[PDB]
């Protein structure tokens, strides 16, 4: 489909037992960082039980640990009931609005409102439609519907007949019809009436006739997040800028005055609030005015949880000029607790090759396996992953049906790890383009 | 055929120009200019 | 050699030598782009990808001879909203029940405790006081009143009605004697009581005229107006609607997305309307009173992104066509008749058309 | 026609097994770098992966760039390969996340069926019907037009939507012309006058056309070409209805906008739709960031979630530098000038410098794709360049040679045509020893540090 | 006027041999580098070869700019010859990139032909309809040459241009059936005399003669920049002229990149490249750089040609130095022309063609001292120093500029390196970069 | 001032058998009602009302950008 | 340029068939402070007066680079017709009732430039909404 193989398309959920939250030994795609998984999973917990707000979690460990993993095991075990926000911290940076501003947004997309309505849909085969049309327009019109268990004769009203005839609405056509909107969604052609489609091409589909009454109220559970709410009243088109952007700064009034109402919403019993997550890729990548910010940010009401990543060791924080742990300010750090990520073992590389050698199409021969697992500890486990792919597309070129240790060997042959790269470049230094712009051209 | 009720028409030669009004525009506002108001 | 768009598809579909075998049916088709890209794929008026829904037609023999056609032109893309939200009282400037704010802050924030009500500025209207120099700009407490509520579209409505009365002044109140007369009502108008654009528009030399001129002539002189347009947007859209299961909604959308009165004033008075001005016995004023949707700056393409087919196109997109056009017109110097013969039938409608096109006969 | 940096370059010049031939397709030489670009060939073609990430690292004047549009070739036309420089970047309009994400999109392809459902003919009747309209204000408004079509088969009369006679008004249609109308879009378009009452005495310069040959009603199908960042901008500026909005934001001045991950998540929606109805083909393709190294620390953090996406192009990235400070970073240095959590997405093709027989054979390969026809003891000559200059060096020198050997008269450049070339065009190297000795002390003469 | 360089009027080389002459068409010296120059615009007129960059190098003066002014003037009007500085890049309504691929674009030619169709008669009669309350007009036009007379229907938009030239009967008019612009040639009968504010009557024209209709082949050259700008829009093509256009898309480049190549397999048009000459290049930016080096590797590209004064010195907006300011891999595709500093027989020779072009007769004693001043304060100031040692001498009323004039006019104005001495001789009251002044006496 | 359409009585139902229409009960407490509410603004709020029209004053708004 | 002393159709010799009215000049009385004349025509101004609504005792220019008028105001002589009236009345020209005058017009190039680049009396919504 449109998906794609991606890096983390094998997980499938958070892989720990419901019941103890004791992760087991792999899961759902996920293997080792058990302790990890734990505290994730607690995390997991206290977000769909949605009484404790606006705590921030860092993962924090070196690179290839697996911390977007579990972010990505976290978002695919909420699924749809509850909200959930990725922001790269690269994205606030904003020339549309302020970074507080657009730091703001992320908190708001991570409230959802939840309302739930009904409404009676109509839904059948058209046997016909007469319109007389009767110079003028509209005047008045019969029409006939069919379920396989009943058939139904309608006089309708004449923005009806408009309707209808907007929707070119036709003998055999399967719609629906919401009544109180009237609008009509031609579901598709019915089968037993493709004869008179004389005008659709072969590509065209067709369909059994509907089943049922004729008739019923159908509920719709809509979700809909604060940010929406904002935009939505910001312009007499708002929602207009929820998908073009060019949203502005939203003034505060108007968000001070939508909390009350959803305030309103939730004690007049009409509307749940569904917190969300907000998880921040990076989030060394903010500066000291977007952590001041989210210290009282967590302090509102109306916060999701907020769940952090970080690569950095004791490191300079962006937008001054001293350092420390993570690269976030002692006091940010002061409202967070932290989860960390480990090195892995050889056994683990090979079970996470395994399992990328799954969700790619390859197979692998268990020397090609276990070369990829030595190639792994030596080179990362990122690197022997796209080996794997590597290895698959020489063997196709050799017309093997599995991937051998050649295949594997002509792989690491013609691609780099970074560690020969960077001996390469160290190398190379005069060829290479210096720090200083210095370089040398000749032989 | 009988000029249009609402095109003035000009027209321009040798002999200098002129301006005719359809019948249906004498005794309209637009008639007030050319004498021939309501 | 082949044109260009033969050299495409013939490329494309010779590569398939190199897939099957068929050979046959190939080389009939190598024949076929070889003589006229458009024996293989007729070349018809076009437009970008339409990334919407629209009502298909389902027959063309039951359709009959009079049809409605509706505006079904929607977005694919669809935002579902609760009536609680988008109806309800969700929508803060909505007055209802529910949003029992709104209606009475529309009265006060735009009226009672509003600076620009005509019971307000008559307060302020001395002295120091901030609408002191009200007096001296042109505007009546009314005009004020209404520019300061009325949007800059409905604004630019009324500035259509109006007449640039202080530039004919310049042209009128020249003299030391006139002692450069203004009405004293518009006396902060400095910069519109004294304009070079005014005066270079009656002197009969037009040089500074011209000098004024200047780009949007020699954008029209370099054909820029005329030339084939060399892009469009690849994908097109209408906007995306909200759908929400109620009338107050489908009324909304009507009022604002297809609004009357922004498109009365772009599209101008109606024909009655024009009928009703003209044999009227007093003068009426109109509304707008013209169409103010601006001309297109291409003057042929308009403003639509679709794209009719040249005949010089159609001469050009087969070499072999290309070529015989000077052939012939050489020939027809030469005392010679059209008089061809075809291996493809179809390519004598073609020729007909062709024929047609430059009306040279058989 | 015009001969460019690259224009000698036609293929990767790999064998069917993936091995390079040590001279094909203009490459000399590079091979394990021309067979590691033909496994990454392979990678695009073969849909399945998303997000994948190759650095091409090398010094400058490797043929790093000659390999990426070598890709370019192998992939051919139907394949998105989407260029750009990491300086092109830094937007003014909106922030450089935003252009990453649109040239992201930009190299995602779709090949998709469209039906276009249609009205065509003469204007034979043209008659609109109104209302008076409670006070508004505005006055009467048209309630619907009746228009009349001929074509070849007969006619149809059309009771327009007035939505649609605002096209048909905008588009200045009167009766006796021939039009186009498009029931997808509402959208009209006057196709000219009738070939009947053709005379020639009109200064309007109409364009006569023929009657419509067919039916008047016909639902033509052709085959469009388009990006998904061509929908993302459809839909985030729309301008294909015939709405006030849709009309307005035709005559506002175009601008970019920052377009929502909500957007684009919801025409991933859209375009998986076409799919399952079968009317398009998904092809993703490349693309290749030339000059990385200008991209900075907020470019690559996003590139992680970016390449992260469950679709998204094969990136191809280029850089020259050795250990160098990563920008936006003065604090952070590394090799290629790309972060060290960033290299670890990548599988890096080194590339190296070339030998001076493979010199002399890019200088007879680039002479005779120039139409320089060069003597051997020419050849010599201008391969002693590229040992001791840049292989760049001598590349320029051969147009020059070959004016001067032509104004000289000669058929073919000699050595004394270039031995001028290289005194009236100098290398960097001579040029920097020129400002060393002549900017030795300032005054009048000096240059200016 | 008289402006800095308007005595350059070519390279002065021999178009045969491509040897620069000594002094020929307002350039002295430099032989090296105008023979160097024209083997460049030759390679320009050739067409052939895309994305040549030639940066012109010297201390300030010799002329580099000089030079380039001359290929200018040696390509004529129609090769496009784009100057920019490298200061008009920092824009704040595009970005630097944006910027430089405008340029770029700018200096490449589409040179389109048309045929025009135009009218040439004497109006005898002209009807016009007028709809009361505006909308529809109508109208006839009859037209007349010694040959022919025929009716033509007009439209809206044909009454609007007849009524605004006020074309009457007895005028003689031309319509370009194309555009739909007229223009009165003349009249045929006299200015009537039955009506006031006719206004005035113009040229007396004989009737034109032969067929109304008359075909007219014409060519119209437009950049890659102004195809840009009108098919990245609507509406709003005053952008080619008021330069409101923002960043433009490259989908609308890369599409319009292809049509011309259509255009010019169809024959529709040619494609003229010409030069871009970045004068000051040094100043701009790393990112700058590393986009024309890249910019230039492309079809379309133009020939570049540049300038610079610097040294070894900083590259701007890094830490670092190289020569020219320009960075190594950015001078690697670069080939080099330097200019050198004139000898006072060169300096001679130049501000006598000075003079000549400000019509200045220097006595050859005041032109000796001129030569003397411009070896030790340089070519500009000596420059500066003829007009005003012109204006000095009228004071006198003398007929020639003699010494006295040019020894009044060196006492009243200062060179740099004199200047450079009275800053230094008076340290004390101008104010320092520590900002410190003493305003007493 | 301020009024809105609730709907379409549904005493009006079956007036046809299908309609795009949106059918309500009659409202059942009394057609009139008094009730007093303590309405809070804020100055800033009457600087953001007197500096440009709002709300369904401004729906050229809908365009964005300028 | 004057006060309109007179509006007055002259009936035309050969009338158009079909029409009844058929004129052949408009005359117009223009006065001013230092004079007036009679002022014959060419009737298309019919169309500028009727549009313009000039009537007699408004004060008009006509320019003869077009033969079109102008209507200034209507003329302070009769600021007392009416206790009520909806507009400001207008001095009579206190010039010449014709004007030939060379006129010097100080012009800087940035005046050119912004009134090519901007152009100011366009009468298209976007360029009104542009100007406001
Ligand atoms: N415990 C794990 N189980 C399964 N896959 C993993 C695990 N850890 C990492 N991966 C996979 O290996 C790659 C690198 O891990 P990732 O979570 O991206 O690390 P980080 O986020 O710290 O850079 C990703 O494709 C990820 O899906
Ligand atoms: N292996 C090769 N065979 C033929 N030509 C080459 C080869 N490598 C480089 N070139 C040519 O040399 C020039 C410089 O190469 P380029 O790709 O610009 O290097 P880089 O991009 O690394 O600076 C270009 O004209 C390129 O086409
Ligand atoms: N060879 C020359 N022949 C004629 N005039 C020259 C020559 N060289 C310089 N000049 C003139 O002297 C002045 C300085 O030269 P210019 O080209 O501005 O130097 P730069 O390289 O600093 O731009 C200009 O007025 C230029 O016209």
């Amino acid at each position: 489909g449109l998906n794609l193989i991606a890096a983390h398309s094998h997980i499938r959920g958070l892989g720990v037992d419901a019941d103890t939250l004791e992760p087991r030994p792999s899961s759902q795609g996920l293997v080792g960082q058990e302790k990890a998984r734990k505290a994730a999973a607690v995390v997991l917990e206290m977000i769909k039980q949605g009484k404790i707000a606006g705590r921030a979690v860092l993962i924090a460990g070196p690179p290839s640990t697996g911390k977007t993993a579990i972010a990505m095991g976290m978002a695919q075990s909420l699924g749809q009931d509850v909200p959930f926000t990725t922001l790269a911290a690269s994205e606030i940076f904003s020339l549309e609005m302020s970074k507080t501003e657009a730091l703001t947004q992320a908190f708001r997309k991570s409230i959802g409102v939840r309302i739930k309505e009904e409404s009676e849909i109509m839904e059948g085969e058209v046997v016909e439609i007469q319109i007389d049309r009767s110079t003028g327009g509209a005047k008045q019109g019969k029409l006939t519907i069919k379920t396989t268990d009943m058939e139904a004769i309608y006089d309708m009203g004449s923005k009806m007949i408009d309707a209808m005839t907007k929707e070119r609405v036709m003998a055999g056509d399967i719609i629906s019809i919401d009544k109180s909107s009237g609008k009509i969604t031609k579901l598709g052609r019915s089968y037993a009436r493709s004869r008179d489609y004389d005008a659709m091409g072969v590509d065209t589909k067709f369909l059994q006739c509907p089943e049922g009454e004729l008739q019923k109220r159908k509920e719709v559970v809509h979700t809909v997040s604060l940010h929406e709410i904002d935009v939505i009243n910001s312009r007499t088109q708002g929602f207009l800028a929820l998908f073009s952007g060019d949203t502005g700064e939203i003034r505060s009034e108007i968000r001070d005055q939508i909390n009350t109402k959803v305030a309103e919403w939730k004690e007049e019993g009409k509307a749940e609030i569904v917190p969300g997550v907000l998880f921040i890729d990076e989030v060394h990548m903010l500066d000291i005015e977007c952590f001041s910010y989210i210290n009282r940010a967590l302090e509102s009401d109306l916060a999701p949880i907020v769940i952090m990543a970080s690569n950095r060791g004791v490191s300079r924080i962006r937008g001054t000029d001293y350092k420390s742990p993570h690269g976030l300010p002692l006091d940010f750090l002061d409202r967070v607790v932290i989860i960390n990520t480990h090195p892995y073992t050889p056994d683990e590389l090979r079970q996470i090759l395994s399992i990328r050698a799954q969700e790619e199409e390859v197979d692998l021969t268990p020397d090609a396996l276990a070369l990829l697992t030595k190639i792994g500890q030596e080179a990362g486990l990122r690197y022997a992953s796209n080996l794997i792919t590597t290895s698959q597309l020489i063997a196709a070129k050799r017309r093997a049906k599995q991937v051998g240790v050649e295949d594997v060997q002509r792989s690491f042959k013609l691609f780099y790890d970074p560690a020969r790269s960077v001996r390469f470049v160290q190398e190379s230094e005069k060829r290479l383009i210096g720090n200083d712009g210095v370089v040398d051209f000749s032989y | 055929k009988r000029p249009d009720p609402m095109m003035i028409r000009w027209v321009n030669n040798k002999m200098g120009s002129v301006v005719a009004v359809p019948e249906e525009l004498l005794g309209t506002h637009a008639g007030v200019v050319f004498g021939a108001g309501p | 050699e082949l044109s260009y768009r033969q050299r495409a598809m013939y490329q494309s579909l010779r590569n398939q030598i190199s897939i099957m075998d068929t050979l046959m049916n190939l080389v009939m088709q190598f024949r076929k782009v070889c003589n006229h890209p458009d024996l293989f794929e007729r070349a018809d008026t076009s437009s970008p990808f339409f990334c919407g829904h629209f009502a298909e037609t389902g027959s063309f023999l039951r359709e009959g001879t009079n049809v409605a056609l509706g505006y079904s032109t929607r977005s694919l893309v669809e935002y579902r909203l609760p009536r609680l939200i988008w109806c309800d009282g969700g929508r803060l400037d909505k007055p209802g029940p529910g949003n029992l704010v709104a209606g009475f802050r529309s009265k006060y924030l735009n009226h009672m405790m509003n600076i620009w009500t005509p019971e307000n500025i008559r307060s302020s209207l001395e002295g120091i006081e901030n609408f002191t120099w009200l007096r001296f700009v042109d505007t009546s407490l009314q005009e004020a009143y209404r520019a300061s509520h009325t949007d800059v579209f409905a604004r630019a409505v009324d500035l259509a009605s109006k007449q640039n009365r202080l530039g004919h002044m310049q042209i009128v109140y020249d003299e030391p004697e006139d002692k450069k007369w203004t009405p004293v009502h518009a006396l902060f108008q400095i910069c519109e009581r004294e304009n070079p654009k005014a005066v270079a528009e009656i002197t009969t030399e037009g040089v500074l005229r011209d000098l004024m001129n200047i780009a949007r002539v020699k954008y029209r002189e370099l054909g820029l107006c005329r030339l084939e347009k060399a892009a469009r947007p690849r994908a097109s859209a209408p906007p995306i609607e909200v759908v929400c299961d109620s009338r107050s909604a489908v009324i909304e959308r009507e009022n604002i997305m297809f609004h009357p009165a922004m498109r009365k004033a772009l599209f101008g008075p109606t024909p009655s309307e024009i009928k009703e001005a003209s044999f009227g016995p007093r003068p009426v004023t109109l509304y707008p009173p013209r169409a103010l949707l601006p001309a297109p700056d291409h003057d042929k393409q308009r403003f639509t992104n679709i794209t009719v087919p040249s005949m010089a196109r159609f001469v050009t997109d087969s070499g072999k066509l290309a070529k015989l056009d000077e052939l012939l017109r050489e020939l027809k110097e030469g005392g010679h008749r059209v008089l061809l013969y075809f291996q493809m039938t179809r390519m004598i409608d073609l020729m007909e058309e062709y024929l047609t096109y430059r009306n040279y006969k058989y | 026609h015009r001969t460019a940096a690259h224009t000698h370059i036609k293929g990767l010049g790999l064998n069917s097994s993936g091995i390079a031939e040590k001279q094909a397709a203009g490459f000399v030489g590079q091979c394990a770098a021309r067979e590691a670009c033909g496994v990454v060939v392979d990678l695009i073609k073969a849909h399945k992966m998303a997000g994948r990430g190759v650095l091409l690292a090398g010094g400058p004047g490797t043929g790093k760039t000659a390999l990426a549009l070598a890709i370019s070739q192998e992939l051919g036309t139907k394949i998105p390969f989407c260029p750009i420089t990491g300086s092109e970047i830094y937007s003014t309009e909106v922030k450089k996340t935003e252009v990453l994400m649109e040239n992201f999109r930009r190299a995602i392809g779709l090949r998709v069926r469209e039906t276009k459902d249609v009205y065509e003919g003469e204007v034979t009747e043209m008659t609109p019907e109104e209302a008076e309209n409670p006070l508004g204000g505005y006055g009467k408004t048209i309630s619907t037009l009746l228009i009349g079509l001929k074509s070849a088969r007969g006619q149809k009369k059309l009771r327009l939507d007035p939505s649609i006679y605002e096209a048909i008004q905008k588009e200045r249609v009167q009766v006796g012309d021939v039009i186009y109308i498009e029931t997808n879009t509402g959208a009209c378009k006057r196709v000219g006058r009738s070939d009947a009452y053709a005379t020639e005495f009109d200064l309007e310069a109409e364009e006569y056309v023929p009657i419509p040959k067919g039916e008047v009603h016909k639902k033509k199908e052709i085959v469009q070409d388009v990006t998904l960042h061509d929908l993302d901008v459809a839909n985030a500026r729309p301008q294909g209805g015939q709405d006030i909005i849709s009309m307005m934001g035709q005559l506002m001045k175009p601008k970019m906008t920052e377009i929502t991950d909500k957007l684009r998540m919801e025409i991933n929606k859209v375009v998986q739709k076409y799919i399952n109805q079968g009317v398009a083909e998904l092809i993703p393709g490349v693309l290749f960031i030339d000059e990385a190294h200008m991209l900075d620390i907020e470019c690559f953090t996003y590139l992680n979630k970016a390449l992260e996406s469950p679709i998204a192009p094969i990136v191809v990235l280029a850089s020259n530098r050795g250990i160098a400070t990563i920008r936006g970073a003065d604090d952070l240095k590394a090799a290629h000038g790309i972060p060290p959590d960033f290299l670890q997405r990548l599988l890096i093709i080194p590339t190296h410098p070339y030998e001076p027989d493979e010199i002399r054979r890019i200088v007879r390969i680039r002479a005779q794709t120039e139409g320089v026809q060069l003597t051997d003891a020419a050849v010599d000559r201008v391969a002693e360049h590229g040992v001791r200059i840049s292989l760049r060096y001598c590349l320029q020198l051969l147009a020059p040679a070959s004016i001067l050997a032509r104004v000289n008269g000669r058929t073919q450049v000699d050595v004394q045509d270039i031995a001028e070339a290289e005194e009236l065009f100098l290398d960097a190297r001579r040029s920097a020893n020129i400002l060393t000795s002549t900017g030795e002390s300032g005054g009048l003469h000096g240059f200016i540090s």
